[PDB]
């Protein structure tokens, strides 16, 4: 049994912590505020069964923001190809990627 | 344990005796290994040698039961030209029960195991034929 | 009630001092007139950016420049 | 099952929609059976404490019967309300989805065919 | 999925405000007072569009206004400002209270040369209003269509037909 | 190799966990747990959590493992093959996992893990004139009223419980 | 995902297998339990700090407080059984088989 | 960066001093000594008092860990709530101390 | 033990259970669990004998392991979802860890090894508190997370619990161990019917709570902890023998008693989802629970075991125990079958 | 660099949306030397 005492009484005992996109002190944003907001605006009011299938792409984007497996895999592939081309000797790194750029500001 | 059951049921019955026997032996050996693991956990042995002897005995008994059941059921399906028939599985179950009696070296437990595991194997065959569900998914 | 305080202040003065300090600490902030000053000093500290609002046409109160007369004032903080 | 129904207005014994339903009568057979349960509990209470069963403490047995009748009346009100909600949701879902609940083509027995198995 | 679009390297090219942190801190109040309109326009565009590629030109205008502010400082009040940011730059935490005298000298010099008045306390932290001509982003989160809600409850509640319909119970 | 500092610290953490989890003696287990807690606090500090790491040093090590070793000194009177065997095999699985991680830059055991250095996940922006974790902890007295109430009640009840069960009557 | 997550999961698994196989003493079981809590602390703290979840930064403090109260209760129980039997061995806690 | 350099320097200076303090009289060849506590072989008596004061310290240390973020928390806008929660926490500290006091918890190590 | 300290500790146990029931945050679920366990430990050690400390030690170790597994599942769910709302879980590993943590807290087989020893080592009132109140919170948490529960795992745990409970209770002579194995079998039934209709689980939980409370209250009323001391009751108070006879018949699910209704509705629910082998197996296995219940009724009510001489000295005095609510739960656990459609109030 | 591999799109976003996402630290400094990586990521934490 889940007795919703808080909704019956109007108190707010643990809803402030329950999500990351909630009211945070000093208006500090999280890394995945937008993705979580979009996923919540999907799943609200349609139940879990419909929300598990209807706009799953919002949840995939949220999970990709959270854990970042695809970005890590893409960086791994790019760096592996760069290492292979560097060792076989047909790629020269640019000056700005070797610490000789004298950055903008 | 999910892939062992599928690889046992992927072979058509009365077709490949060796592969069916091997799949049944692997399933039996896995069950005997589980039983032996729980036996050496809860009932600790006197030494390492007693524990490994108990493990080998239980695993070999279960593997022999599985091999005998699979070979007998497949042979009976081959001879009778009746692949979809629970009588072949009843014969194989009684053969497995007689093997269990031979391993424990007592006739009465072997005869009781013949009757009960032949009935159980027949029930499993009827469930495979009629599509009975044991862990049924929620539907309503 | 009156001789009890004298006896307990002659016998355990440390506990009398502790309880008196505790009572002062628990009844004084509800009585002082400077708590509201702490409230509006803490709420007037600019931690993050004052993001501007797009001028639709009806905001007489919102200034168009920091030196404009309209807007919150901290002269009370400068004087106190 | 019905938590989506009992989720917008939580922790309510009887919502405001329940008052549109007929209340149970005070001569309800279920209410009379619950009063009999209360009387039986009063008699057991007399029996376990070595009192005369049918004579000792008539006020105690009356309070037993009254308490059982009160709690049973409110439980019966809730039960009737929840079965009403079940039927209401069922009929609304049947009416809202006519494609999934087609009208069965009823046929008389002169057209249908049934195999005959003789008993001999 | 899609291909992320980036501006070309010529579009990111601008001449910079090549001054240190203490030089920026010494004239921070006058920079906030004098160059407020393009800064607030850029900040409104930034908080509304949520995309730096849509605020590149406003940032360019911010750079131009800051550069003209420092050119106007250099024309008339180079020496008192130089002393002020020097004594600001000596401090480890870069305190404003260790350099009150040079601050007053710089403020007086720039008041009688350029007519500039420094803001008081709380003035630069005010929320202002911005008149701009670029239209409001109607969909800045790039959100797609929301799922349709379930049908709700309608109609009066009626008693159950033949009661519970649980086995033999007639209620 | 300096970009892999948090990874190396995590290796030391899990190695100390293997060492103290082999149970050689309760006091040596306490020493290994103290070392592992120090290395884990180093991990948290290198990730940016100064307050949480200093809580680990102040409360876990300086305040609680003292009680554990203090109780260990009041029992287990002062003066194996199994301990060495499990320590060796735990070191073997650990270094096999490290080799399989670093050879292919990807691994799967239960979840999928990536073998690149863990500096990639960091945030490119600044937090302004405050630290985010300190504000999050400081919001306990303003937001976490209920959390404060239940935690304080549990602590007082724990004092009462400990006084109750050690009396013997 | 990241790598230090894998190392903290493996540390938790090592401490769990240490707890779940007693050797001789109850104190070693308590040490394995508290190492499990420490691994939970590190994992949750790293996730919360990397995710920039500001309001979740109070959670590891509450976790530490509650599990240290748990450990105080466990130490009291260990002291009670040591006073009963003269040692904290787990083979003396076998009266309830019958 | 500089902090762990300083930590390593302090650790290696301490271990250098300890190594010289140990192994320098080891180079002396003084003598061999046979040497054949007031209690000879008595078991350590288990005292509930020392364990009780240890556990009381641990619990008060936990409530100290709760009390620690007060200087940061005093900067909140909700000052009434923060003041009430702080006073409630220190009042719970005082109540636990008083319960230990009254039930003879602080007895013979007062 | 002080009456006031006992009152505060009991309200702390109920406060922990309430905190688990009403909260929408996983950390608050964890906090309520530790508050409940920390407060209930001194109820077990009320008498201060070595058996109580041994039972308390085993209970503490099991609950701490289950709690650490629960925190692991919560942290994994936070890692893979970024939130803490008590609802369906977003990882199969987190779901498996949480399901096994709740199974360890409930004492279902094969995590059942702590239940009979712990129940034997503690008094009858604390054992009643444990086996009745401690199971309200894990079943509520299971009631909140059913979209994420693996069906094979929970059904395996259920059938294992039922078989192991029946086979374990076949051999016992102490009443507390019998009650523990009976509890294990009933939680097997409750989590068997969980994924199809949790309202049936709530109904079974309520009926089992009432029946267990009645049996334990009769046990402390007669101050009996063994089979033979219970068999002495016919020469002291035969009305109690009649009450334990009807309650033990109702505990076995024999119609028309109120214990028939939970398994009747569970079998009704399981056959709607085309699961026929499992309800038959569970009924055939519950025949074993009926067997040792009927053995108890043989020893207590339907025969007259020999008594001793001092029973006369016990005849000369009346009872003064506060048998609280004993007639009410005695009536409610036997004659509630005609009010079977009352289960619609739990939906 | 990414030219020899078949089926590789240069600049393909990993997300299903066209909303701007704040770049990772490994997305910016991933193709540079280790000294700049150390000075950017651990530079503030290690600073005294
Ligand atoms: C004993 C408990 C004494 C303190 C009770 C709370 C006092 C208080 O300041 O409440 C207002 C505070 C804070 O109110 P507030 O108005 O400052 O909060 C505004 C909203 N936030 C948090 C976002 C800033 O608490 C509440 O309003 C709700 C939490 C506590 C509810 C009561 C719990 C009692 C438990 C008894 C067991
Ligand atoms: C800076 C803080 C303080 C640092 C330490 C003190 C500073 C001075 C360090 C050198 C002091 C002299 C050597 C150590 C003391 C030897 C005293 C002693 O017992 O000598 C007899 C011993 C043994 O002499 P022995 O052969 O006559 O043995 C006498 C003992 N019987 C007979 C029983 C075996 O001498 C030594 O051990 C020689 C040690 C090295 C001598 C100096 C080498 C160069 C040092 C520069
Ligand atoms: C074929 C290989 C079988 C290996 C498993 C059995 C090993 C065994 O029996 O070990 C004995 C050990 C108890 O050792 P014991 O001698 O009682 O300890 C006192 C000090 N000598 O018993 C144990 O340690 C019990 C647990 C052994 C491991 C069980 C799980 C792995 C093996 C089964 C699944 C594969
Ligand atoms: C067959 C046979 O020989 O069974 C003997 C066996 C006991 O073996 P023993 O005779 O001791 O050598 O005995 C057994 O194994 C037990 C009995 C074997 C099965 C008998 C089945 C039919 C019994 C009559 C059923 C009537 C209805
Ligand atoms: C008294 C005991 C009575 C037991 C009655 C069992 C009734 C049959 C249930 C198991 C069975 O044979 O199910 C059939 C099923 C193959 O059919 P299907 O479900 O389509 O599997 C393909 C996967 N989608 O098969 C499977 O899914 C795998 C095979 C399951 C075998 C279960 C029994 C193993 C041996 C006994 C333990
Ligand atoms: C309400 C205010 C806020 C309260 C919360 C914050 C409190 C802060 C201080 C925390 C103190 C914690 C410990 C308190 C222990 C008190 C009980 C006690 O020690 O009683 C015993 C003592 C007599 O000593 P004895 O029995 O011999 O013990 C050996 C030591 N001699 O007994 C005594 O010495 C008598 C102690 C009780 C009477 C003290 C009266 C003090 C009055 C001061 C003026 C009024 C202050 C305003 C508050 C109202 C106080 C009633
Ligand atoms: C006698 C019963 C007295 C009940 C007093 C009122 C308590 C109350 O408000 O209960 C609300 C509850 C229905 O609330 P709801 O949130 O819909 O249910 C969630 C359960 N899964 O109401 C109920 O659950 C009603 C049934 C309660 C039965 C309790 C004793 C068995
Ligand atoms: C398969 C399941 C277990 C997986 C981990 C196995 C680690 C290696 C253990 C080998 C067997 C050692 C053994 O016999 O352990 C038993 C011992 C308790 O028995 P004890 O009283 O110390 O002595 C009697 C010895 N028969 O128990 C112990 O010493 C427990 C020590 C556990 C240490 C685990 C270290 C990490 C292992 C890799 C990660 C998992
Ligand atoms: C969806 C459901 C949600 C939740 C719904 C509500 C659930 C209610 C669960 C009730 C659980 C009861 C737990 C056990 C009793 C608690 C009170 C207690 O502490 O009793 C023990 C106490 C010990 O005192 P002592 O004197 O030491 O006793 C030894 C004998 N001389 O005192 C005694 O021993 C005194 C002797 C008499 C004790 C009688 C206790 C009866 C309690 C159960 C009543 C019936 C169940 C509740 C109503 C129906 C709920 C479904």
């Amino acid at each position: 049994p889940f007795f919703d005492v808080q909704k019956k009484l109007g108190v707010d005992l643990d809803h402030w912590m329950t999500i990351q996109s909630a009211e945070q002190p000093h208006r500090i944003p999280a890394r995945c505020h937008a993705f979580e907001k979009e996923w919540i605006e999907c799943a609200h009011g349609i139940g879990s069964i419909r929300a598990e299938k209807e706009c799953k792409i919002e949840f995939e984007d949220f999970r990709e923001c959270l854990l970042r497996q695809k970005t890590m895999k893409r960086l791994n592939a790019i760096k592996r190809q760069r290492d292979k081309l560097i060792k076989e000797g047909k790629y020269t790194p640019p000056p700005h990627h070797s610490g000789q750029e004298d950055l903008r500001p | 344990a999910k892939t062992l059951l599928h690889q046992y049921w992927d072979i058509p019955e009365g077709t490949e005796c060796h592969r069916k026997t091997y799949a049944a032996t692997s399933i039996g050996g896995a069950s005997g290994l589980v039983v032996s693991a729980y036996s050496v956990a809860l009932k600790t042995p006197t030494s390492f040698l007693e524990g490994v002897a108990r493990t080998g005995r239980y695993t070999f008994t279960a593997a022999a039961i599985g091999a005998i059941f699979g070979l007998t059921s497949c042979i009976s399906a081959q001879v009778r030209e009746k692949p979809d028939d629970p009588l072949n599985y009843l014969i194989g179950g009684c053969a497995g029960g007689l093997t269990l009696g031979a391993r424990t070296r007592s006739y009465g437990i072997g005869a009781a195991a013949c009757a009960y595991m032949g009935l159980t194997a027949a029930l499993v065959k009827m469930g495979q034929l009629e599509g009975w569900k044991v862990f049924a998914e929620p539907k309503v | 009630v009156a001789a009890f305080l004298k006896n307990v202040w002659a016998k355990e003065p440390v506990l009398v001092a502790s309880f008196a300090i505790a009572g002062l600490a628990v009844i004084l902030p509800t009585l002082s007139p400077y708590t509201k000053y702490s409230l509006m000093i803490n709420r007037a500290t600019p931690y993050n950016y004052p993001v501007p609002l797009r001028d639709d046409g009806n905001m007489p109160d919102v200034p168009s420049h920091p030196q404009d007369p309209q807007g919150p004032s901290l002269e009370w903080l400068k004087r106190l | 099952m019905m938590t989506g129904r009992q989720a917008r207005a939580p922790l309510q014994f009887l919502p405001d929609e329940a008052r549109s339903l007929p209340p149970p009568k005070l001569t309800d057979p279920r209410l009379a059976y619950i009063g009999f349960l209360g009387y039986c509990s009063g008699l057991i209470d007399n029996a376990i404490r070595r009192r005369p069963v049918l004579s000792a403490g008539l006020h105690r047995q009356f309070l037993y019967i009254t308490s059982f009748v009160f709690v049973g009346y409110y439980l019966l009100k809730r039960q009737d309300y929840m079965y009403a909600v079940r039927d209401h949701d069922m009929f609304s879902y049947i009416k809202s989805h006519p494609e999934d609940f087609p009208e069965k083509d009823k046929k008389t027995y002169r057209e249908v065919f049934e195999e005959f198995h003789p008993v001999r | 999925p899609g291909i992320v679009e980036l501006p070309s390297l010529e579009d990111l090219k601008v001449q910079e405000v090549k001054v240190s942190s203490s030089v920026l801190k010494a004239a921070a109040h006058h920079y906030g007072a004098q160059c407020d309109k393009p800064n607030k326009e850029f900040m409104l565009c930034r908080w509304e569009e949520k995309d730096p590629r849509r605020c590149l030109e406003e940032g360019k205008l911010v750079n131009q206004c800051a550069l003209e502010f420092f050119r106007q400082i250099k024309r008339h009040c180079a020496e008192p400002f130089t002393e002020y940011w020097t004594c600001i730059d000596y401090s480890g935490l870069q305190l404003f209270r260790r350099c009150r005298k040079e601050q007053a000298q710089f403020d007086k010099c720039v008041l009688d040369k350029l007519g500039w008045v420094r803001p008081d306390l709380g003035e630069l932290s005010k929320v202002t209003k911005v008149k701009t001509d670029r239209p409001l982003p109607e969909n800045p989160y790039h959100s797609r269509a929301r799922p349709e809600p379930n049908p709700e409850v309608e109609g009066d509640l009626k008693p159950a037909r033949h009661g519970s319909r649980l086995f033999f119970w007639t209620m | 190799m300096m970009t892999y500092i948090v990874f190396i610290l995590s290796i030391i953490f899990v190695m100390g966990f293997v060492g103290f989890s082999s149970k050689p003696s309760p006091i040596y287990g306490g020493l290994g747990l103290i070392v592992s807690g120090g290395v884990g606090c180093g991990i948290v500090l290198n990730f940016g959590g100064s307050f949480l790491g200093l809580m680990v040093f102040l409360i876990y090590l300086g305040g609680m493992m003292v009680v554990f070793g203090y109780t260990t000194a009041m029992a287990t009177e002062q003066y194996n093959k199994v301990v060495l065997g499990t320590f060796i095999t735990g070191l073997l699985m650990e270094f096999l996992m490290v080799y399989y991680v670093l050879k292919d830059k990807e691994v799967e055991i239960v979840f999928k893990f990536n073998g690149m250095g863990d500096w990639v996940i960091y945030d490119t922006g600044d937090s302004g004139f405050f630290s985010e974790e300190a504000m999050g902890i400081a919001a306990l007295y303003s937001y976490g009223t209920w959390l404060v109430i239940v935690t304080g009640w549990s602590l007082l009840i724990g004092v009462v419980v400990i006084m109750e069960i050690t009396r013997g009557n | 995902m990241s790598l230090v997550y894998m190392n903290i999961m493996m540390a938790f698994t090592v401490s769990l297998t240490g707890l779940l196989m007693y050797r001789s003493h109850l104190m070693s079981s308590l040490l394995c339990l508290e190492g499990m809590m420490l691994s939970l602390f590190i994992l949750a703290t790293l996730m919360i700090l990397n995710s920039h979840f500001t309001l979740a930064s109070m959670m590891p403090i509450i976790l530490l407080v509650f599990a240290a109260c748990e450990a105080a209760l466990g130490l009291s129980l260990l002291v009670m059984v040591s006073n009963t039997y003269g040692t904290d061995y787990v083979q003396n806690l076998n009266l309830l088989q019958c | 960066m500089n902090l762990m350099i300083t930590l390593l320097t302090n650790f290696t200076l301490a271990t250098l001093l300890v190594t010289i303090a140990f192994w320098l009289p080891q180079l002396n060849v003084y003598s061999e000594k046979t040497s054949p506590d007031p209690m000879g072989s008595a078991r350590l008596p288990f005292s509930m008092k020392f364990f009780l004061v240890a556990i009381t310290f641990l619990l008060f240390d936990l409530e100290i860990a709760l009390l620690l973020p007060l200087p940061w928390a005093s900067q909140t806008t909700n000052l009434n709530t923060m003041l009430t929660m702080a006073l409630l926490l220190i009042f719970l500290l005082a109540v636990s101390l008083a319960y230990e006091w009254t039930q003879k918890g602080l007895e013979w190590t007062e | 033990m002080n009456p006031i300290i006992l009152i505060i500790i009991l309200m702390t146990v109920m406060l922990g259970t309430i905190i688990v029931m009403i909260s929408t945050h996983w950390l608050l679920i964890w906090i309520g669990f530790e508050m409940n366990m920390l407060a209930i430990i001194p109820i077990m050690m009320k008498k201060h004998n070595p058996r109580a400390t041994e039972a308390s030690t085993k209970y503490f170790l099991t609950q701490s392991t289950a709690s650490m597994l629960l925190m692991m599942a919560i942290i994994i769910n936070l890692m893979f979802s970024g939130q803490w709302t008590v609802m369906k879980l977003f990882n199969p590993m987190a779901s498996m860890l949480m399901t096994m943590a709740l199974a360890m807290k409930l004492g279902m087989a094969p995590f059942h090894f702590w239940v009979p020893e712990v129940t034997q080592g503690i008094p009858l009132s604390s054992g009643l508190i444990l086996l009745t109140w401690q199971k309200l919170a894990p079943m509520s948490v299971l009631y909140q997370i059913l979209p994420s529960i693996n069906l094979d795992l929970i059904l395996t745990l259920s059938i294992l619990s039922i078989t192991i409970g029946g086979w374990g209770g076949l051999n016992q002579t102490q009443l507390r161990k019998i009650m523990a194995y009976s509890s294990i079998a009933h939680m097997g039934w409750m989590t068997a019917v969980l994924l199809y209709n949790p309202t049936m689980t709530l109904l079974n939980l309520i009926i089992y709570i009432i029946m267990t409370s009645t049996m334990f209250t009769l046990f402390m009323a007669n101050s009996t902890t063994t089979t033979l001391s219970l068999s002495h009751t016919w020469n002291k108070a035969p009305i109690m023998t009649i009450l334990v006879l009807i309650t033990l018949l109702s505990m076995g699910g024999l119609p028309p008693l109120s214990g028939f209704m939970p398994k009747w509705m569970i079998i009704q629910e399981m056959t709607k989802n085309d699961s026929i082998i499992l309800p038959t197996l569970m009924a055939i296995t519950a025949l074993l629970n009926l067997y040792f219940y009927m053995r108890l009724t043989y020893s207590t009510a339907l025969t007259m075991f020999p008594s001793t001489n001092n029973m006369k000295m016990k005849w000369q005095f009346p009872t003064t125990k506060r048998m609280t609510l004993l007639p009410t739960m005695t009536v409610l656990s036997t004659m509630l079958l005609p009010l079977t459609p009352i289960l619609s109030i739990l939906e | 660099i990414m030219k020899d591999v078949p089926g590789w799109k240069v600049g393909e976003s990993v997300f299903h949306t066209t909303r701007w996402v704040t770049p990772m630290m490994g997305e910016l400094y991933g193709l540079r030397t280790g000294e700049e990586i150390l000075s950017s990521t651990y530079g503030f934490i290690w600073y005294t």
